[PDB]
């Protein structure tokens, strides 16, 4: 019995190349008893169930009582300009919240320009 | 960021200048920082002060209902164009809450 | 445009983000990320106690920012107390460090 | 990145998308070869929303941080019966990005900035 | 600068200005620790020339140069009506009071981390 631990990862930087579609993964580990299902909404409307595809619970590979599950969702790849967010979720009953709300942007990720402009004065002593 | 709100004058004789008042605060200025080096310079404020130049054609009327106050300048010239400012706080750069230009069409 | 990430006032860290879009088309579309911290120099290391030595070192895990302090803020008040003989009478009485900001 | 700074053990996910029919036998090797491959668990394919014949896969392989943060790559292979080779691989490690120039800008001026 | 370059003894002021109405009163301690009343003179309230109105009063504490240079730390408290907390205070040493020396440890670390 253990908290059922949540990720969620983006469309790869290969995949943005032949201009079809793009996948996002929302990957949920633990949740011991297996209990779990994802419904991926978006704006707060949940998107139809045709789209993300969960498949089962699985043993993890050392697993003395814990599980996992992986679910994915099928986009368009010309609607990444806005992003839109298309968050995800978990439902388990070792939760004391029982949501874990999870969503990614094409903002949020690994930056490419580091731009740190620290500055150094006297007068800083109070923070305006 | 704050609001940049924009006044004319069309042509000289009078001008009137509105900034928000904060809450909790007890200077007020509206230094014209129209220098090179930047460092604005304080024109009119509370605590007591004024400008060299801007002496009987300048006053400040504070108003906590409608959360402003008012600044009467009578009369014109070229020297008094340009920008200004408006803030609180004990450092005129660094406190500013506006940024408002003056202009005349003369 | 920005959106803003971090705005700790304790250490004066304001990290953003944007991303610019390229020359007119929808690839390498590079993201950024800005940060701007304001070292203040001329403040202790109890931030509320007027008598240790000066801060020389300056740390910062931004993993945290998005407990020690390192500048002030311009919403709050700080105090302390300082013995008085007036009448030689030792008398404790609360000061505050911070004024003009206590109104 | 979350995963890795929160102390725990990395997983890397091969998605295999798109073989029809649907046959594919994913394997994963370190160091040129696979060691226990029971180690990492996939799925079985399963149908798309889109476009007539097609199945997707899955593959995980949990590693943990001290060794994922240093060294090796953990590439994964596909064997599906419509390839050139019959055979085909990709490869990821820490550095399979961009190299993210910085910028830092410091100033010693007390005059002018604090903006 | 100067005083010190003759490596006698050390005087340390405190200005405090445009006060209404007079009567205002000037302590120093020294690292927490209250001084003779005898070993520091305070002036008297004056006029203001440039503020109608108003009021300033001075106060010098004289002390060896040894102490001075050993980091000991001294301090100005006033009281006034005005004051909010009736009671303010400023305080300075070696380090703090115009030095010679900026030494500095900027140090950060993780810079990519986890940021949302
Ligand atoms: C920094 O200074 C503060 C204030 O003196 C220290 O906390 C105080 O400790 C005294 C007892 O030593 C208590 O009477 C006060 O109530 C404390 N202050 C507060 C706000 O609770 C603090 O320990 C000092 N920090 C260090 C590292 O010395
Ligand atoms: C980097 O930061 C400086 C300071 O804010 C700014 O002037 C400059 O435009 C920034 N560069 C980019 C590419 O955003
Ligand atoms: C580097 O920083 C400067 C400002 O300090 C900015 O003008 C420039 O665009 C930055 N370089 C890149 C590649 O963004
Ligand atoms: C200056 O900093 C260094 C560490 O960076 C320290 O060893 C040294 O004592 C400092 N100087 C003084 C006068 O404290």
């Amino acid at each position: 019995l253990h908290r059922p631990d949540v990720y969620l990862l983006p469309p790869a930087r290969e995949q943005l190349n032949l201009r079809e579609s793009a996948t996002i993964t929302c990957l949920v580990t633990g949740f011991s008893p297996a209990d779990v299902f994802v419904q991926w909404m978006q704006r707060g409307q949940p998107l139809s169930p045709e789209k993300y595809v969960t498949s089962a619970p699985m043993p993890e590979p050392q697993a003395p009582g814990r599980y996992f599950a992986h679910s994915i969702l099928t986009v368009s790849e010309e609607e990444w300009n806005t992003g839109e967010t298309y968050t995800c979720v978990v439902a388990h009953e070792a939760l004391p919240n029982r949501v874990t709300e999870r969503t990614v942007d094409k903002s949020t990720g690994k930056p490419t320009l580091y731009n740190v402009s620290l500055v150094m004065s006297d007068t800083a002593g109070t923070c305006y | 960021i704050l609001p940049e709100v924009k006044v004319e004058g069309e042509l000289g004789g009078s001008v009137t200048i509105k900034c928000p008042l904060p809450e909790m605060h007890v200077r007020i200025y509206l230094c014209r920082e129209m220098a090179g080096s930047g460092t604005c310079g304080t024109v009119v404020s509370t605590t007591n002060f004024i400008k060299a130049e801007y002496k009987g054609r300048v006053t400040l009327k504070q108003y906590p209902r409608k959360n402003l106050f008012l600044v009467e300048v009578t009369q014109l010239t070229e020297s008094d164009s340009g920008v200004y400012a408006c803030g609180a706080g004990m450092n005129t750069d660094r406190g500013k809450t506006q940024k408002v230009t003056l202009n005349v069409h003369s | 445009e920005r959106i803003v990430l971090v705005d700790n006032k304790c250490k004066c860290a304001r990290i953003t983000s944007r991303i610019i879009r390229s020359s007119e088309d929808p690839n390498e579309d590079i993201v950024e990320r800005n940060i701007r911290i304001i070292v203040p120099l001329n403040n202790r290391e109890n931030i509320s106690d007027p008598t240790s030595p000066l801060r020389t070192r300056f740390v910062y895990h931004l993993s945290d920012l998005c407990e020690t302090c390192y500048t002030y803020d311009r919403n709050k008040c700080y105090t302390a107390v300082v013995p008085l003989v007036y009448g030689g009478e030792t008398k404790m009485v609360e000061t505050a460090l911070t004024p003009d900001a206590c109104y």
